[PDB]
C-alpha cells in the first residue's frame, strides 16, 4: 500500500497542513469527524483512502500525519477548531516555547528536547506502513521551527531510513514582504539541511501568490486561509497518481527520476493552471491547449521568478480529469515551437505527463469554482537562482556588521556557522551557472 | 500443438494485452466469464493455441502478468475481464519501477523474476507441444524495458529454441512523456538484439496519425491505440489457428523475413482502415487493401519506407480470396517500385492467405516489413541519448541501482552498430 | 477384520482427532448422535474397521481418549460430536502434565496407564482380527510427549506385532510458543525410534505455508491446520475402508517405505489444495495432482526435498481415475528428478488407487514420502536442546520427577545417531 | 478442581485485593453480595468461578482467600464498604497493633500471635480443596506485616504443604518515591524467604506505575486505586487460562517450568500491553502484532527498569481474547528479529504462548477502555538486577552508621542478621551477572 506521511512543522507548516487535510476530507469523501458517510459500500483503497488515512476499526479515518509545533499555540487552534476529533490525539505535539526567531533554538536548544517524542511517532506511524513511499515535510524557511527543528529531524530521517523520497514544501522568503527582521539568517542556517537531506525540495513564496489571487482570481484582500487553499491543490495533484487511477500514474519517485538531473539541482518551482474565479469562470476556453499554455506563463509561476530570465531544465505535467492525451501531445508540440520557452541543450526530450483521471474537488468557501481540468508543472529552472540572489544579499547586509549574532551564539552555535552556511548555499548558486550552460566542441 | 505464451509485462504490457484478450476472447466466442459461446466449430479445433481449457469447458488463457506495481492488476480484476484469467498469473511486486531500467532489471526485477519463471514452467510443462512465446511489453518504461529483457534472457536460457517475438512500443520524439526514455530504450534495444527472433516496432505517433487521418477518429487515448495493435497482434498468428489456404506460422515468417540474424526488427501495417459512414463509398478489394498496406501513412511505425527499401514483406490476408489477384497484385507492386525494394532478393513479398477475416468485415490484410528505413528509429534516439550522456545527467539514479557507465557506452555502441547494419543492406548493390 | 484403535493422546491429540472423527464420521455418514444417514452400502462395508456397532445401529468408534487434564474432554463431551464417544472412554486425571515430559512419563502417567491399559483390553478383546494402532499425539507436550511414549511402550509388550503409527507433531524453531519443547521432544524421539512402525512427522509452519499459498487463508488457528491433517489421515487407511483397483492397508505401505529398520519418519503431502473461486480455474486431473504431491510447498513438514533424497515414496489416489496416467506420471517423475531420488532403489514410487474419492471433489491423492532431507528436522532441535543443556536450565523439575542426567544424554545420541542413519542413506552410491 | 488461594497480607496486600476480588466478581458474574443473578442456567465451575469461588449452598460464592492484617483498620475498610457480605466472616483476620514498619515485630513479636489462627484458615480452605494448585500471597517489601509476616507464612506454608506452587505479588521499593526511612531494613530481610520459600516472585513499584497511568493513559492524578486495578489485570490474566477454555492453556505449574532457568532466578516482571485511554482508544491499530510489540516497550515495564540494560531469559505471551495465533507466531518472528531485543545465547527458543478466549472486563469507574486483546508478558531479564543495586546501596548505606538498629534488635532478632540477608541478596545479584553472560569455548 502506496502510504505516505505528512509532518507539518511550525506555526506555517501546521497551518497549511488546516488547508490540506481539509481537502483530502473531500478527496476521499470523509467528514470532519472522520467519518465516510453510509454512501460508501465501494472500495475504499480502491479510492485508496489508504496513502493518507490508516482506517480505524468500525469506520474512521485517521491520517498518518503528525502536527508539531514548539508552541503550544499554533495546535490548539486544531483543538478544538472543527478538526478536534479528526486527528488521532498523540499525533499533536506541542513544545511550551517556540524557538522565536532562531535557529539556534530549534535546532540545539527547544528543538532536542521534542525530537525524540517525535521520532517516535513517525515510528508508530512507520511500523503500521506496508510500502511506505516516503515523508513529506511542510514548514518555512525563516522561522525557527520551521528551521531550526526541520533542520534536526531531517538529519535523524536520513539516519533511521535513508532509502524513502523526503518532499518538502518550503515558503521561501520573499524580496520586499517580510515581518522577521532576522529573517534571512535562518534561511541560510536551513540551506544546510534542504540541499542534503531533502531529496526534493519545494519552494512558494507569498508575494507570488498575492498575484494570483489579485489577477487571476480578482480576491481583492488575501489572508494565509486563502493562499494554502491553493498550495494544498499543487501538493493534491502531486499525490494524486499515487491514490487514483488514471493512465500515465506518476508515483513519489517517478517525479525525481524525471525531474531532477543531479544530486542537488532538485529545487522544483510548482505552477497550477485553472486559477479561474466564478465570474471568469465563463468566458473560458479551458481545454487542454490553453491550460498547457498556462503553465508557462511567467506571471502564472509560485515563484517570484521570471522563466524568462533562466532555461528549464525539465517539466512535468500533472493533469486531472476529463482528458484526452493526444490534446496534450499536441499541447505540448507547440511549447517545443516556441523560442521565448529555452530549454537547455542538453534535455533534448522536453518532458513528462502524467494523467489522473480524478477531477479536483471545489474547496468549500474556497476560492477556485469547478473546472474540469488541471495542472501543475512541476519544473526545474536555472531562475531560481535569482531568488537566491535576491536574498544573499539580505544575509551579506546583515552579516557584514555582524548584527544578530548575539542572540545565535548564546543559544548553541557558533560564528562559524554562518560562514560556512554562506559557503554553502554559494556554491549551489554557482551549480546553477553551470548547470544552465551547454557544452560546445 | 502449437501453443503461445504471453507475457504481457509492465503497464502498457497489461493496457494492450487487455484489449488483446478482447480480440481473441471475440474470435473464439469466450464469454466474459470464461464460458464458449460459439457455433461454429472452426473457434475450438484451435482454440488450444492461447487456451487451456479447464474444469467443465472454462478456458482460460495462457497470459501470464508482470507488474512491479500492483494498480494495473487490480484494474484488471476488477474490469471486464478480470475472471477471465487465472488469480495465481497476476504476479506483481508493490514497490514501483521508477520509469528506472536499472530499478526494473538488477534491484526488484530479479528479487521477482524467481516468482514468475516459476509460473512461466506452469504453463510450459502443461503444453503438448510448444511453440512460442510472445512479450507485450514498452521501450521507455521501468518494467516494459528492464524486467522485460530479464525475462527474455532467462527464457532463452531455458526454452531456446522458441520463436520469442516481442511487440515493443518504441519512442517517438515528436511526443514526449518521459524525460529519461533514451536511456530506458538504450539499454533494451541493447538485449532485444541478442536474444529475441521478431521484434515489431510500434510507435505512438504513427498510432495517432492513422486515427487522425484514416480511420478519422477525434480523440484519441492509449485505449484506442492499442485497440489497433491488437487487431494486428491477431492477425499475426491467424492461420496458426484458423485453416488457411497459405499457411504461416510464427515460425514461417521468421524464416524468410529475415536475411541475416540481428535484423529482426519489423514494421507492422494494417488494412482495411475506414471511418464508419465512408465505407459504404469505398468498394472492398484486393487491390484496395494493398494500396492501404504500402502506404505510407498506414504503418504503426512512425517512418517513411521511402527513406529506404523494404528488405522483405509478408502479406497476411484474411478472407474468403482469391489467388491469382492476390498473387498479381503482390507482383505489380515489386515491378513498379523495383527501387524501393532489395534487388539481391528476389520476391521480397510473402502471401499468406487465411479464410477467416474479423468479425465485423471481409477481406481484411496485414502487413508486416522488413524495411531498411527502421535506422531513422534508432538514429533519433541515439541522438537524444548523446545529448544527455555527455552531461552525464540522471546518472546518479542508475548507478544507484546496480548499474554502472560501461553497461551505457557498450548498449550505445550496439545500437550504433545496427544503424550501420541497416545501412549497409540498404545500399551496397 | 483389520481393525484399528484409536488413542488421541494430550490436548494436541484430541483437537486433531476431534476434528479426525468429524471427517470419518462424514465417510461412513454417521450422525452426531451415532445413527446410520448413508445411502450407499459401500459404507458400511468396512464400517467395523473404525466402528463398533453396539445395540440397535449406533455406532460406537474405537477410540480411546486420553488426557491429564479434565478440560478437552469436557469440551468434547459438550460439543458436536460428544454423544459419539462411549464414555468409558473419557479417561482423565485432574492434575496437568506442566508440559513437563518426566511429570507426563513417570508421575502422573504411570499412576493412570493401569487405568488406560485396561480399556485397551475392552477395545482389542472385542476385534474379529486386529490390524493396529494409532496415537495422535505431540512431541513438545507433556501428555502427547511423554504418556504417548508410555502408552506405546506398554502395547508392545501386549501386543508385539501390530502396525502402531503415530500422527506426531513435531516442532519447528520459526514458531516457538514453549520453552523446553527441546526437553520435551528430545526426550520422546528416543522411545519413537525403537518402538514404532511408521511416524507421520507434521509441523506448525508447514501447515501455515499451506494455509497461506496453497489454500489463500486468512486467518488460521489450530481448527483449521487440523482439519487439513485430518484429510490426510483420512487418505491412509482409505483402501482398508473403500474398494480399490491397488489396495493398500497399513502394512502395505510399511513394508515397501522403509528401507532399514528404524528410518520409520514419513513426510505427508495432499492434493489437491485450491482456494475456492480458484477451483474453476484449476483443471483436475493426474498430472495435475502430481505436480502438488511434488512441489516443496505442499509439505506438511517444514522441510524442502531438495535438500536430500527420497529414499521412497507412496501415492495413494482416490478417485475414478486411469492406471495409465497414473502409472506414466510417476514414471515420468522418477526420471526428470533422478537424483532427487535414492539411485540404489529402482521405482521409488508404490501407487496405490482407491475408488473413493472425498465427499466434495473428484481424484484426490496423497504423498507419503521418506525423504532423507527430514534430518533438518532432527539437527534444528538438537541444536536447541544442546544450548540449553550446556546450562542445565530448566532441570530441576526434571531431576525433580524421578528422572536423572543420563536419560538426557543418551535420548541426545539417540536423536544425533540418525541423524547420521538418513546422512549415510542419502549419499554413499 | 483447579482452586487456588490468595492470602491479602498487610495494608498493600489487602487494598489490592479489593481491586483483585472486584474484578473475579464482574469475570464470573457474581453480585457484590456474592450472589449470581437469574441469567446464569449455564455451567458455573464451567465459566469456573470454582477456583476462586467456593460455591456455598443456595447459589452463594465465597472467596478462597484470606485477609491478613495486624492491623484492625484496614479490613474494617473491608467491613462495611461495599464487599461486606462478599467475605465470609472469618476470613478477616485482625490484630491490634501492626508490625509497626518493623520486621521484627511482623516475624517474631507481634506475627506469632496469630500465625495459628492464619494456617488454621487455610486448612479450612485446604480440606474444602479437590485438586489445590496453590498459592497467591500479596504484600510490599517494605511494610511490617508485608515483610515481617509473609516471611513467618512463607515458613510455615512450605512445611505444611511442599508440592504446591506459591506465587508472590510483591511492592518492589521504588527509587525516589519512598514514605519510611527504614523501607530498606525491611526489603533486606524478607529476601530470605522471597528466594527460599517462593517459587515465583513478582516485583512491581510505584513509579513505573506513575509512567503507564500519566503516559499511556493520561491521567493526572493517580492514586492507590487507580494502580492496583492494573495490578489486577496482570494477575487476573495470569489465572485466567486454569479457569477459562483457549487453545494452549497455561496452568499455574507451566509458568514455572517455561519461564524459570534454575533455582532462584525466579524473578519474573510483568507487563501488559494495551493500557489505553477512552479517548486514544480510537487512533489505534490494536491488532496482535502491535500489542506484541509494545509488551517490548522498556517504557511499558512494570518495573522501573530498561530491558536494554540487561538481557531477556525467558518471556511468555498470555492472550486474552478475539485471537488468530498465525499472527501471534508472526509477530515472534518480528520480536526474534530485532537485535535491540537480546535473548540470551542459551534459549534458543525465545518463548511460550498461551492464549484464551475469554476477554478482559473493564471494571467499573475503571481507567482503561473496551479493548478486544490483552496481553501481559511474564519475562525473565537481567536487567531487574539495576532494581537492586539501586537498593542495596541504600541499605549500605543507612546499615554503614548502624541507624535504626536499636529498634530491631529490641523486637526479636540479632544484629547478625543484616550481615547475613545482606550477604544473601548479594548472591543473587552475583547469579544475573553469570546468567546473562553466555559460555564460550
Ligand atoms: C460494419 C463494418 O464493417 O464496420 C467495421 C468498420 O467500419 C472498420 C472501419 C473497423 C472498426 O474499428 C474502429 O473503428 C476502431 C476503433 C478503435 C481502435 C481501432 C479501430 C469497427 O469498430 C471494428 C469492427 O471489427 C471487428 O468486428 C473485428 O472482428 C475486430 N474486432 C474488434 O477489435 C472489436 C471491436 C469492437 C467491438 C468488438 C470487436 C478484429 C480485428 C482484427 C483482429 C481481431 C478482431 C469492424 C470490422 C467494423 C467496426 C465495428 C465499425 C476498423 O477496425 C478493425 C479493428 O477492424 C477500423 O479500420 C478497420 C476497418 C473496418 O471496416
Ligand atoms: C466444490 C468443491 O469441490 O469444494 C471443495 C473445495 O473447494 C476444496 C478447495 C477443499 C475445501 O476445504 C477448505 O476450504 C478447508 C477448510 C478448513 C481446513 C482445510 C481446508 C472444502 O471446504 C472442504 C470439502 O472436503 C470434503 O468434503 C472432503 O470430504 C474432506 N472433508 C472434510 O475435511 C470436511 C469438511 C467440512 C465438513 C466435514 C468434513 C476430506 C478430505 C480428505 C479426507 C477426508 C475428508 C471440499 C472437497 C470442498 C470444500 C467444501 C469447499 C480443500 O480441503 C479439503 C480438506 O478437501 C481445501 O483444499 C482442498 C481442495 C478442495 O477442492
Ligand atoms: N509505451 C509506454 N509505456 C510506458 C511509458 N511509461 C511507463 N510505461 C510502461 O509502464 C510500465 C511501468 O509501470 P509504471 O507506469 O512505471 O507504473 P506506476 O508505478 O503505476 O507508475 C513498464 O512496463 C513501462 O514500459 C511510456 O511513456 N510509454
Ligand atoms: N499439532 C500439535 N499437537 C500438540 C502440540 N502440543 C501438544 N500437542 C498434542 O496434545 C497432546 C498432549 O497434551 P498437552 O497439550 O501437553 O496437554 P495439557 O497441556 O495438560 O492440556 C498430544 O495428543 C499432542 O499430540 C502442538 O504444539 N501441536
Amino acid at each position: 500500500m502506496r502510504e505516505c506521511i505528512s509532518i507539518h512543522v511550525g506555526q506555517a507548516g501546521v497551518q497549511i497542513g488546516n488547508a490540506c487535510w481539509e481537502l483530502y476530507c473531500l478527496e476521499h469523501g470523509i467528514q470532519p469527524d472522520g467519518q465516510m458517510p453510509s454512501d460508501k459500500t465501494i472500495g475504499g483503497g480502491d479510492d485508496s483512502f489508504n496513502t493518507f488515512f490508516s482506517e480505524t476499526g468500525a469506520g474512521k479515518h485517521v491520517p498518518r500525519a503528525v502536527f508539531v509545533d514548539l508552541e503550544p499555540t499554533v495546535i490548539d487552534e486544531v483543538r478544538t477548531g472543527t478538526y478536534r476529533q479528526l486527528f488521532h490525539p498523540e499525533q499533536l505535539i506541542t513544545g511550551k516555547e517556540d524557538a522565536a526567531n532562531n535557529y539556534a533554538r530549534g535546532h540545539y536548544t527547544i528543538g532536542k528536547e521534542i525530537i525524540d517524542l517525535v521520532l517516535d511517532r513517525i515510528r508508530k506511524l512507520a511500523d503500521q506502513c506496508t510500502g511506505l513511499q516516503g515523508f513529506l515535510v511542510f514548514h518555512s524557511f525563516g522561522g525557527g521551527t520551521g528551521s531550526g527543528f526541520t533542520s534536526l529531524l531531517m538529519e535523524r530521517l536520513s539516519v533511521d531510513y535513508g532509502k524513502k523520497s523526503k518532499l518538502e514544501f518550503s515558503i521561501y522568503p520573499a524580496p520586499q514582504v517580510s515581518t522577521a527582521v532576522v529573517e534571512p539568517y535562518n534561511s541560510i542556517l536551513t540551506t544546510h539541511t534542504t540541499l542534503e537531506h531533502s531529496d526534493c525540495a519545494f519552494m512558494v513564496d507569498n508575494e507570488a501568490i498575492y498575484d494570483i489571487c489579485r489577477r487571476n482570481l480578482d480576491i481583492e484582500r488575501p489572508t494565509y486561509t486563502n493562499l494554502n487553499r491553493l498550495i494544498s491543490q499543487i501538493v493534491s495533484s502531486i499525490t494524486a497518481s499515487l491514490r487514483f487511477d488514471g493512465a500515465l500514474n506518476v508515483d513519489l519517485t517517478e517525479f525525481q527520476t524525471n525531474l531532477v538531473p543531479y544530486p542537488r539541482i532538485h529545487f522544483p518551482l510548482a505552477t497550477y493552471a485553472p486559477v479561474i474565479s466564478a465570474e471568469k469562470a465563463y468566458h473560458e476556453q479551458l481545454s487542454v491547449a490553453e491550460i498547457t499554455n498556462a503553465c508557462f506563463e511567467p506571471a502564472n509561476q509560485m515563484v517570484k521568478c521570471d522563466p524568462r530570465h533562466g532555461k528549464y531544465m525539465a517539466c512535468c505535467l500533472l493533469y486531472r480529469g476529463d482528458v484526452v492525451p493526444k490534446d496534450v501531445n499536441a499541447a505540448i508540440a507547440t511549447i517545443k515551437t516556441k523560442r521565448s520557452i529555452q530549454f537547455v541543450d542538453w534535455c533534448p526530450t522536453g518532458f513528462k505527463v502524467g494523467i489522473n483521471y480524478q477531477p479536483p474537488t471545489v474547496v468549500p468557501g474556497g476560492d477556485l469554482a469547478k473546472v474540469q481540468r488541471a495542472v501543475c508543472m512541476l519544473s526545474n529552472t536555472t531562475a531560481i537562482a535569482e531568488a537566491w540572489a535576491r536574498l544573499d544579499h539580505k544575509f551579506d547586509l546583515m552579516y557584514a556588521k555582524r548584527a544578530f549574532v548575539h542572540w545565535y551564539v548564546g543559544e548553541g552555535m557558533e560564528e562559524g556557522e554562518f560562514s560556512e552556511a554562506r559557503e554553502d548555499m554559494a556554491a549551489l548558486e554557482k551549480d546553477y551557472e553551470e548547470v544552465g550552460v551547454d557544452s560546445v566542441e | 500443438m502449437r501453443e503461445i505464451v504471453h507475457i504481457q509485462a509492465g503497464q502498457c504490457g497489461n493496457q494492450i494485452g487487455a484489449k488483446f484478450w478482447e480480440v481473441i476472447s471475440d474470435e473464439h466466442g469466450i464469454d466474459p466469464t470464461g464460458s464458449y459461446h460459439g457455433d461454429s466449430d472452426l473457434q475450438l479445433e484451435r482454440i488450444n493455441v492461447y487456451y487451456n481449457e479447464a474444469t467443465g469447458n472454462k478456458y482460460v488463457p495462457r497470459a501470464i502478468l508482470v507488474d512491479l506495481e500492483p494498480g494495473t492488476m487490480d484494474s484488471v480484476r476488477s474490469g471486464p475481464f478480470g475472471q477471465i484469467f487465472r488469480p495465481d498469473n497476476f504476479v506483481f511486486g508493490q514497490s514501483g519501477a521508477g520509469n528506472n531500467w536499472a530499478k526494473g532489471h538488477y534491484t526488484e526485477g530479479a528479487e521477482l523474476v524467481d516468482s514468475v519463471l516459476d509460473v512461466v514452467r506452469k504453463e510450459s510443462e502443461s503444453c503438448d507441444c510448444l511453440q512460442g512465446f510472445q512479450l507485450t511489453h514498452s521501450l521507455g518504461g521501468g518494467t516494459g524495458s528492464g524486467m522485460g529483457t530479464l525475462l527474455i534472457s532467462k527464457i532463452r536460457e531455458e526454452y531456446p529454441d522458441r520463436i520469442m517475438n516481442t511487440f515493443s512500443v518504441m519512442p517517438s520524439p515528436k511526443v514526449s512523456d518521459t524525460v529519461v526514455e533514451p536511456y530506458n530504450a538504450t539499454l533494451s534495444v541493447h538485449q532485444l538484439v541478442e536474444n529475441t527472433d521478431e521484434t515489431y516496432c510500434i510507435d505512438n505517433e504513427a498510432l495517432y496519425d492513422i486515427c487522425f487521418r484514416t480511420l478519422k477518429l477525434t480523440t484519441p487515448t492509449y485505449g484506442d491505440l492499442n485497440h489497433l495493435v491488437s487487431a494486428t497482434m491477431s492477425g499475426v498468428t491467424t492461420c496458426l489457428r484458423f485453416p488457411g489456404q497459405l499457411n504461416a506460422d510464427l515460425r514461417k515468417l521468421a524464416v524468410n523475413m529475415v536475411p541475416f540474424p540481428r535484423l529482426h526488427f519489423f514494421m507492422p501495417g494494417f488494412a482495411p482502415l475506414t471511418s464508419r459512414g465512408s465505407q459504404q463509398y469505398r468498394a472492398l478489394t484486393v487491390p484496395e487493401l494493398t494500396q492501404q498496406m504500402f502506404d505510407s501513412k498506414n504503418m504503426m511505425a512512425a517512418c517513411d519506407p521511402r527513406h529506404g527499401r523494404y528488405l522483405t514483406v509478408a502479406a497476411i490476408f484474411r478472407g474468403r480470396m482469391s489467388m491469382k489477384e492476390v498473387d498479381e497484385q503482390m507482383l505489380n507492386v515489386q515491378n513498379k517500385n523495383s527501387s524501393y525494394f532489395v534487388e539481391w532478393i528476389p520476391n521480397n513479398v510473402k502471401t499468406a492467405v487465411c479464410d477467416i477475416p474479423p468479425r465485423g468485415l471481409k477481406m481484411s490484410a496485414t502487413f508486416i516489413g522488413n524495411s531498411t528505413a527502421i535506422q531513422e528509429l534508432f538514429k533519433r534516439i541515439s541522438e537524444q541519448f548523446t545529448a544527455m550522456f555527455r552531461r552525464k545527467a540522471f546518472l546518479h539514479w542508475y548507478t544507484g541501482e546496480g548499474m554502472d557507465e560501461m553497461e551505457f557506452t557498450e548498449a550505445e555502441s550496439n545500437m550504433n552498430d545496427l544503424v550501420s547494419e541497416y545501412q549497409q543492406y540498404q545500399d551496397a548493390t
